[PDB]
């Protein structure tokens, strides 16, 4: 007695995947969607190199903290890597004023160009050359900032500086500064000979008049002083105009901003791991054609979209 | 139909017809074909939605800004909060329909054979059919071809 | 089915009649009107519910507030994607439903026929009956009207 | 001999999109997102909005003498300003909490503005002097309408001690500036005494100004700086003013006489001559449907806005 | 079928037996025990879906930061739009599968005594079927039984 | 004979909602929203709540003489403040960064109050003369307890060195002030010294402070005002206080004994003795629902808020 029937595809796959009324339901096939793994370490994006700053902050990379020399002048980079509480930051203690924002410039900026835009010697009514403190040491010794000069009087006098520097450059300039907070009168004098100091600063957009603020405060590294340092960015035919009769912290260095395009400040505590890739979170490099993955929510480069979800998987083939 | 065959390694859907000459598996590529599209298209499909899906970014706050820094927060979490759901609600969804789409498939192939040969085969209740006449190979390929 | 008739302009759904009288088109109005009220109801209820929709105001910045500028428009962009992915996904969702639920009332109401004549007339496969006696137009419209 | 069952179809192409499958031809079909506009700015629900042409916000409250267009208008129904206004301050330097004022802004439909302190008031202080080659009107200097640069006088400059209580029962929006010089000479030569100060308090405020004397760029060919500020005088509260220098004093402020809703428009059109139930910076929509992808910033009853290239909704059946 | 049945508080699909011996109502154990499930599954993963939704929190402001209050206030206020959405249209398309679900059920129970008897019983139309020959009790509970 | 197949059906009357049909009626619904609330302020957990009754955070913390019942509080699990506490700053002012402190103050459930610097340790300064008639008590001028108003003694106001170690395990929230006088001989009576500053510094902090002597409105009866500043001193840190005049000194500081999830609640209504797993500004909460509608600003365990009037989980069969 001849026949036909209508029936459908089975096996041996195991694999589950779950539906709104049925959870650990066995299906013929099952195409998982996320990625789970990460290579745990630092890689180029792309081709090109991240700025790994070790132990050193931001604010001691672009200063110029003493213990930070290997970023001098760094090459072009991808992203940068920040460790979550560097040891070197402001060596002198102190503040950088509007630091998040600057921050926030630099997640914009992948190369900088530094300049000389205040040569050391050219401080000849000053004393240049003793700016130092043993808050901020290197190689055994009271050293400072490469970036700033650390001004004081000279031959028992400080004439009131004026100084003016013109960006005649096609990019735009940040251009750092900064103040000294000493611990008493007898020290302003020593210092700076005049008692009641200030600093001017003015742009085209800048109008700033800093004066010191004397208070008796804890020792940090050392140090009851304090620093609180400043930046701008200069625009190209604008003209930064410096006025000071004490407790200036010069511009010697500041940095062109000679490429722009999408980088990021990463927190993490990896090391450079030699790899290359398309997709950096803080964890970890992913190498992957999974739509999404769950990671980390903070990434760079051709990425998945991540989720919080430990699992996803789209079934594919019929019940089993 | 009790459950699937093992013995159909060729396709989704198909046959198994019982003959004089001899008995073996089909499967059925004009409907096999139409159920590849359909997933390969919601598969696609549910990767271009979510390709619009919020991406955080890193932003640094100080010690007196702790108000916006708790607000960024809460509103990062809020929105990969908000996109896991929709990736899960959607894969769940689709899940449903999914293996309830194969399920009619399997419906909708069991009435054609019984619409294509109505008044001459009778139908078991198993997924099956016997015919009232002799089918050969021939015969038998004519109900898998449509043409019949 | 084979497909649509063109034929029939009064509704969604209906009978095409051939009889020793004549032959013509005839809308059911009872399934008609289940069916302009399902849909009129998603549609409306599709409206209303986004009614609780994300606005966009604009607020601005000064140049050392970039910070909270670029969260600002992160989180406007960010709502603006989720309530974009759920326009068009409830449009996409709602669509596969409203074809099945068409699809849904043509079988409802084949059965419905098939069901009123179980012993008086055969199913042939293509979506129609045969009387296994006389019926004419005042029978057909009984068939056409529920009582039978 | 024969009945059957079947369904609608005619000659209609229109398509539909679903979960999984797309291009899919229906017999009826409801679009329901917007995606035209007139292209224009128009008045909302008979309302014309304040349109500052060439003048940003800080330009027509100061009173920049090329917006006069703008001393005193009529209630608006939305505010529209360009992306970089030509028109802003004139005499250079910024303007305190500026973002915040604007803020406030949105929320107000109608100034009254008023005179709060007559330029002839001032007996012992030069009050028509006070101009500047960056604010030039018709030929010659001027400066800000609303506000007055106060200058010595005799080569004196007294101390000012003035008071104005708001016997009004609006909202005021007072505004004040401080002028920062370039040196000292030219501080002793507009105001004799070379330390100077600016004290404001209200029953809220409490400030002390002092000018920042620095070197900096020539803007508008100026290298000082006027830096503005600004405050609500509540009904039956008072403003007090001290100073012996650097002082922009008041002279009309605005009462606030109608709140509502409004909003700052950033715009590059000009006024279109058309009335409109909803408004963007692109150009008005009139609409029945429930969305639009036209532009995300928009005024009054407007349908909600998706970023949807197309969206049409499956009615009939397939073709 | 015309409608439901009130005899019927067993439990919420089952048979109506008419015999020679008498006449009562049966519940399928069998279908009604996995449509329990099938519905407590349902509840208890719109519950547990729902665990990670935002949660406002109080923030204050001054008078000089009413632009980021109103930042805040929409932020909270969008994000709680977005749940409620979430919430009612997962109720509405949750009830439409849970309606339908019960609908086929039915379905699939009628077709099982259709399928059961084949050949020896007539199909009716309202929900019902005509035995060619004599069913008892114990026969009656060999088609409930299966 | 015969068989026929069916399902359950009652007199339910009860509906639920569907995508494309309202009230429909079904023998078995589930709610799973609760609309009900008990009306009161209860003990979270069996920990009550800080009630500031009619006092402000800020009258709390500098110990506003109307705010007695707060002097040494025990652990809260939250704190709620009415809209507007009548009793805040007593004598007029400000509270630097008070919306910043109210922000840490929500993640602290315990103080503990301590004397830092007693009022009998102020040898060559009045301490016991810093009274008003803005803070009065008990038919008396007063004022804060927790800091002190100095004034000169004998005519002479030395320059003040305080210097405070924290060699306590906590934190120390510290609060200070600065009296901005309203004319030079108010000045001078109450300091002696025409020209004056407050200096403070931790290891973190670097502020000096000058007076802003000027005319400003009554508030409570004084043109002059309090400005009011705290800060963190960490354990082994010192807090160093240098002045010539306006000091408004610490006499108590509060140790963060406990930190956790708390929260600062607006609401009018008074403790409810009663105890909740969920609190909200208008109501506790005892329910097993997933969602509610009483109110987003939730404390404790609770269901997932929504804005919903309805939510009906539909179980069994249509009627
Ligand atoms: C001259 C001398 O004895 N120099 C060294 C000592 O200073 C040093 O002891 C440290 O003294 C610190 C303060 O001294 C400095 C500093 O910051 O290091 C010395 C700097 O020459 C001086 N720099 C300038 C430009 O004036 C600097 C400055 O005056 C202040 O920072 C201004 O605030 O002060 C401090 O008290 C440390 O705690 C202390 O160890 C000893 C030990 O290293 O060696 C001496 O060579
Ligand atoms: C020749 C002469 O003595 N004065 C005018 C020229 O200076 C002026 O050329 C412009 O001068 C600008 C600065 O001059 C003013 C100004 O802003 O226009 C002149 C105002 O009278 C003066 N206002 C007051 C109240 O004193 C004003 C003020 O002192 C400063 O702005 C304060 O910062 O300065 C500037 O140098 C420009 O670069 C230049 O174009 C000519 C115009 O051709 O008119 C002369 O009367
Ligand atoms: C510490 C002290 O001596 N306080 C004075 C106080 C100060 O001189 C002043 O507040 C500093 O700004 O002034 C007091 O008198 C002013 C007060 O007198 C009342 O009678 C009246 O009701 C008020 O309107 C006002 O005139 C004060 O009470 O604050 C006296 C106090 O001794
Ligand atoms: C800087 O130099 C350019 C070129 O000489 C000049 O045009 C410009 O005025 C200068 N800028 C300033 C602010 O002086
Ligand atoms: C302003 O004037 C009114 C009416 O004269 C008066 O009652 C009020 O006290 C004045 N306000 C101030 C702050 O002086
Ligand atoms: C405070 O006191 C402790 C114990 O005497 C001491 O070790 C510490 O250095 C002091 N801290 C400061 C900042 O003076």
């Amino acid at each position: 007695p001849d026949q036909i029937c209508i029936g459908y595809h089975a096996n041996n796959s195991t694999e589950q995947v779950d539906t709104i009324m049925e959870k650990n339901v066995t299906v013929t096939h099952a195409q998982d969607i996320l990625e789970k793994t990460h290579n745990g370490k630092l890689c180029d994006l792309d081709g090109v190199k991240p700025l790994i700053l070790r132990d050193c902050s931001v604010a001691g990379w672009l200063l110029g903290n003493p213990m930070c020399d290997e970023f001098l002048n760094v090459p072009e980079w991808s992203y940068i890597v920040e460790k979550i509480n560097p040891a070197n930051d402001l060596c002198y203690p102190g503040n950088f004023n509007d630091y998040e924002e600057l921050k926030h410039l630099l997640s914009r900026i992948n190369h900088f160009e530094k300049i000389q835009i205040i040569p050391k010697s050219s401080w000849s009514d000053h004393e240049a050359s003793a700016g130092v403190s043993s808050a901020c040491p290197y190689q055994g010794r009271s050293s400072f900032f490469r970036n700033v000069v650390w001004l004081i009087k000279k031959d028992n006098a400080y004439p009131t500086i004026k100084r003016s520097y013109n960006n005649t450059n096609q990019e735009d300039l940040l251009v750092l500064w900064g103040i000294h907070h000493p611990n008493d009168a007898a020290e302003q004098t020593r210092l700076y000979q005049n008692p009641t100091t200030y600093i001017s600063v003015g742009t085209s957009t800048l109008n700033q008049r800093l004066v010191p603020k004397i208070a008796t405060r804890s020792k940090v590294n050392g140090q009851s002083g304090r620093m609180e340092f400043f930046w701008t960015i200069l625009k190209p035919n604008d003209a930064i105009n410096f006025e000071s009769n004490g407790n200036f912290i010069a511009p010697e260095n500041a940095y062109k901003i000679v490429k722009k395009g999408d980088s990021t400040i990463m927190k993490s505590e990896l090391e450079y791991g030699n790899c290359n890739t398309k997709c950096q979170t803080p964890i970890g490099a992913i190498n992957s054609s999974m739509p999404f993955h769950n990671i980390h929510p903070l990434t760079i480069g051709e990425c998945p979209k991540y989720v919080k979800s430990s699992r996803l998987v789209l079934a594919t083939g019929l019940r089993n | 139909i009790e459950g699937g065959w093992q013995g159909m390694v060729d396709g989704w859907y198909g046959y198994h017809h019982s003959n004089e000459q001899g008995s073996g598996y089909a499967a059925d590529k004009e409907s096999t074909q139409k159920a590849i599209d359909g997933v390969t298209n919601k598969v696609n499909s549910i990767i271009d939605k979510m390709n619009t899906q919020f991406e955080a970014v890193g932003r640094e706050f100080n010690n007196l800004e702790r108000r916006i820094e708790n607000l960024n927060k809460k509103m990062e979490d809020g929105f990969l909060d908000v996109w896991t759901y929709n990736a899960e609600l959607l894969v769940l969804m689709e899940n449903e329909r999914t293996l309830d789409f194969h399920d009619s498939n399997v419906k909708n192939l069991y009435d054609k054979v019984r619409l294509q040969l109505r008044d001459n085969a009778k139908e078991l209740g198993n997924g099956c059919f016997e015919f009232y006449h002799r089918c050969d190979n021939e015969c038998m390929e004519s109900v898998r071809n449509g043409t019949y």
